[PDB]
This record gives structure tokens, C-alpha cells and sequence, in this order.
């Protein structure tokens, strides 16, 4: 996640102080400038899993073109529930299931 | 070596071709004013026993 | 015959269930040079396939000698064992450009499933 100035709203880019040895966030369009707080400055994913449970919504509930199973839920222990496989339609994605409980609507796995 | 399989899966891992970014899983970059200590707790004791 | 044919379709139906489940419970033998869902496909269709050739083996083992088709695939001058099992025993897996049918509508292959 990268932060925006609070003045102008462009992107606060970091920035060191060689005097100071600080890592600070600061707008290349002013003279405002932000103590950062962490300092993981950049991450890359080579191999990533995000995007595979992201894609829930809170009405899938309502689609009859679900199939339907009675896989007991761990939070209401109902007997109803809809699932669904991963969202990610890689070449490397599993085949794994996403069950979603018609009461409180949480997605859990069956491991 | 063609009748021992242990011996042809040594000359397969020779000569298959493997680079850094198939075993590389995610990579970060950090700012850290100390050449000889560090700010990440995890890796602290890990790095201090190497400087020790 | 079409007991026996019925029974070993069931069963072999009953089969690609199992390999459903094991890929959906990551309990499946990987195929070297070949992803899962590559590994699932190929081996679903093996079954299948095998399940086709032994209906159609039980079909023409069937017949008799006075069966006229069976006739003229003995003499060689028309038809062969594919055709008997097709309009006998099984038609079988339809494949387009050497994979089963696609999901044309959204992951399904018709608005009936
Ligand atoms: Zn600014
Ligand atoms: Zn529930």
C-alpha cells in the first residue's frame, strides 16, 4: 500500500536524508514530507495466491446456476451451502472447493 | 548409467537448466541505516550470529 | 449383454467420480510435464475410453455368426468394431480439437448443467 499527500494528493514517493539517515515519504510536487512508519519500501511476488478467495461477494447466494451441496458449515452448523471452485483462472490454479453457508455467508475449505 | 536410475536422475539435474527465479519465491527491499545490525527482528539474530 | 454394457459404464461413471474427488481434494498423481487439470483431463478421457472399448468388446462378442454385420466385418468389405460399438453398445466421448467439450457459457457447457 503507498500513501497520498495530504495537500495535493499525489503519490508520496520515499526519500532518504543522508544528514539524518531517515526514511521519509514525500510529494515530488511540494515540500511536504511524511516520517515513514515501516521499512518495506517495495515487495514483489513471484509466485503469488492472491485473487483466488478475493473474488467473494455477499450475494452469490441468490444464483440458481450454483450447484447446491450439504456440507456442514463450521460457524452455524447449517445444512445448506453453495460452492464453487477458485476464481483464478490460471494454468497452475487447483481445483480445490469454496463453500459459502447461506446463513452467514463465510467461504471455508473442506481440509 | 542407463540401467541405474540413481546415476540418470544425477545427469538429468545436471543438465536441466535452472535460474534464480524458479527457486526464488518473493522478493523485498528494506532501509536499514546500520551496516552492522538491522532493523527486522527476524532475521536480527540470524545476521548478529554471522557478524559474531 | 446390455446388462453387462449398462454395468460397465456405471462403473467406469462411478471411476471418474473418484478422480473428481481425489483432484478436488488434491489427492492426484501429477503427470511429469503436465499441469493437474491436464493430468485430471487426460485421465478422465483414458477412462472414458476404455470404458467405449469394453462396451463394444462385450457387444461384438455378443453376436452371433448369422448376425449380418458382424458378416461383413468378418469378410472386411465394410464396417469395422468402432462402428458396431457405436450403434450397439455406446457412442461415447465427443472430443473437440482433442480435448472434451468446452465451457462456452459461463463454466458450463449448456444452460441445462
Ligand atoms: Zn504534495
Ligand atoms: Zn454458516
Amino acid at each position: 500500500s503507498f500513501r497520498f499527500c495530504l495537500e495535493c494528493n499525489n503519490m508520496l514517493y520515499p526519500k532518504e536524508d543522508k544528514e539524518n539517515q531517515r526514511l521519509l515519504y514525500s510529494c515530488r510536487n511540494c515540500d511536504y514530507t511524511e516520517l515513514a512508519e515501516d521499512p518495506k519500501v517495495y515487495r514483489h511476488e513471484l509466485i503469488t495466491n492472491i485473487g483466488e478467495t478475493a473474488g467473494i461477494v455477499d450475494d452469490i447466494g441468490q444464483d440458481p446456476t450454483l450447484p447446491r451441496s450439504d456440507k456442514e458449515c463450521p460457524e452455524c452448523h447449517s445444512r445448506d451451502c453453495v460452492f464453487f471452485q477458485s476464481q483464478q483462472r490460471r494454468k497452475d490454479t487447483n481445483m480445490t472447493l469454496f463453500y459459502v453457508c447461506l446463513n452467514c455467508k463465510k467461504t471455508f475449505r473442506d481440509e | 548409467i542407463a540401467l541405474d536410475i540413481e546415476k540418470a536422475k544425477v545427469i538429468q539435474s545436471s543438465i536441466e537448466y535452472t535460474t534464480l527465479k524458479n527457486v526464488t519465491s518473493a522478493t523485498e527491499i528494506y532501509y536499514d541505516p546500520d551496516p552492522t545490525s538491522t532493523v527486522i527482528e527476524e532475521d536480527f539474530d540470524t545476521v548478529e550470529a554471522y557478524f559474531s | 449383454t446390455m446388462k453387462e454394457i449398462t454395468h460397465a459404464i456405471s462403473s467406469a461413471k462411478e471411476q471418474v467420480q473418484e478422480i473428481i474427488y481425489k483432484a478436488q481434494h488434491n489427492e492426484l498423481e501429477l503427470k511429469p510435464g503436465m499441469t493437474l487439470r491436464e493430468s485430471f483431463e487426460g485421465e478422465v478421457s483414458r477412462t472414458l475410453n476404455d470404458a467405449r472399448d469394453s462396451a463394444g468388446r462385450s457387444a461384438e462378442m455378443n453376436l452371433k455368426d448369422l448376425n449380418n454385420v458382424k458378416q461383413m466385418v468378418s469378410a472386411g468389405s465394410k464396417g469395422s468394431f468402432i462402428n458396431i460399438a457405436q450403434m450397439s453398445a455406446c457412442v461415447g466421448q465427443q472430443m473437440v480439437e482433442g480435448k472434451r467439450i468446452a465451457f462456452g457459457f459461463a463454466d458450463r457447457s449448456l444452460p441445462h448443467f
